[PDB]
């Protein structure tokens, strides 16, 4: 039982817990760009 | 006597824009004017089916076209066929996309909408950035739990 | 001799759930038709 | 009208963006409070020299 | 006995390159000139 810290309790056991390791390989990907296309334009009412 | 075609054609030159930033969206178009700050919107299908039948200004536009690239050509190139859409407030647009030369009364609503613009890509921008600033001091954050977690594991867990 | 992946990995991130100013077309609109209009007559 | 209408819109998305990045941050904060109460556990004197 | 400028001092600042909102003056604009308002007159 793990509820909560409020509740006094002794764990110590350590047999078969399950396995964890620590990630040192994620990071931010740089932002990608605009292709931004343009040209010539004209308007007629 | 005269016919109806060939003497009055209901439509008119008002603007030309050498530089305009065509920009997609969800289900329309958008074209930039920052010389007179305004936006215009279009369907993406180009509706303008046959222009042709506006036989009229197949004359002017091809001058008014060669006059602009030729001005232009210093940077720029046609990279691609022109085309012609109708906006929704009755207006007509004929676009000729162009490539930079790499060296080696109602209005308003048009306005509205570039302010409106404008303040989405700024704060969109702003938002990437911060965000990946803050991935970043994640990054950090994550190494500095790491090496902190040598010493006694169990608090780490514990607090996470 | 196993593969890396086998061992689980904690992620200890803080999420930074986001949203984007989403975009919309403003439609152009009028109070009274051509046709009231014409009804001006006088 | 469409300037109000326009003006609503993003001033609800910009306060809606502001409590999402607050209710995160607040996160944040409590798991940095954690990690310095951790710390803390060591040589409590630098953590109150340093607060 | 020295200056403390002398040594090399590192920094961690993640650089928070922030970007502020530039101002534009909108110009007023219009469609149809007066003189084509008069021309509309008959």
């Amino acid at each position: 039982k793990s509820v909560d810290f409020y509740q006094f309790r002794v764990c110590s056991a350590s047999i078969t817990g399950e396995l964890f390791r620590f990630n040192l390989e994620q990071t931010c990907p740089d932002t990608k760009d605009k292709y931004h296309q343009e040209g010539i334009l004209l308007v007629y009412k | 006597s005269e016919s109806k075609t060939t003497a009055v054609c209901p439509l008119a030159l008002w603007k030309t824009f050498p530089r305009s930033i065509q920009t997609t969206h969800e289900d329309s178009f958008h074209f930039v004017a920052n010389e007179i700050t305004a936006t215009f919107t279009a369907p993406l299908t180009p509706v303008a089916n046959f222009t042709d039948t506006y036989s009229c200004l197949t004359s002017d536009i091809n001058t008014t076209l060669n006059a602009s690239k030729a001005k232009l050509a210093s940077t720029h190139v046609p990279n691609g066929t022109v085309q012609y859409f109708h906006t929704t407030g009755g207006l007509y647009l004929v676009w000729q996309p162009m490539s930079a030369i790499n060296l080696t009364d109602n209005l308003s609503y048009t306005q509205l909408q570039f302010a409106y613009d404008k303040l989405r890509d700024g704060i969109n921008q702003v938002l990437e950035e911060l965000s990946r600033a803050w991935c970043r001091e994640q990054v950090r954050d994550n190494l500095m739990w790491y090496e902190l977690s040598k010493i006694n594991p169990t608090s780490v867990m514990t607090a996470i | 001799t196993i593969n890396t992946t086998d061992i689980s990995t904690l992620n200890t991130f803080i999420a930074l759930n986001l949203s984007f100013i989403q975009n919309i077309d403003f439609k152009a609109i009028e109070l009274y038709s051509s046709a009231e209009k014409r009804l001006a007559s006088s």
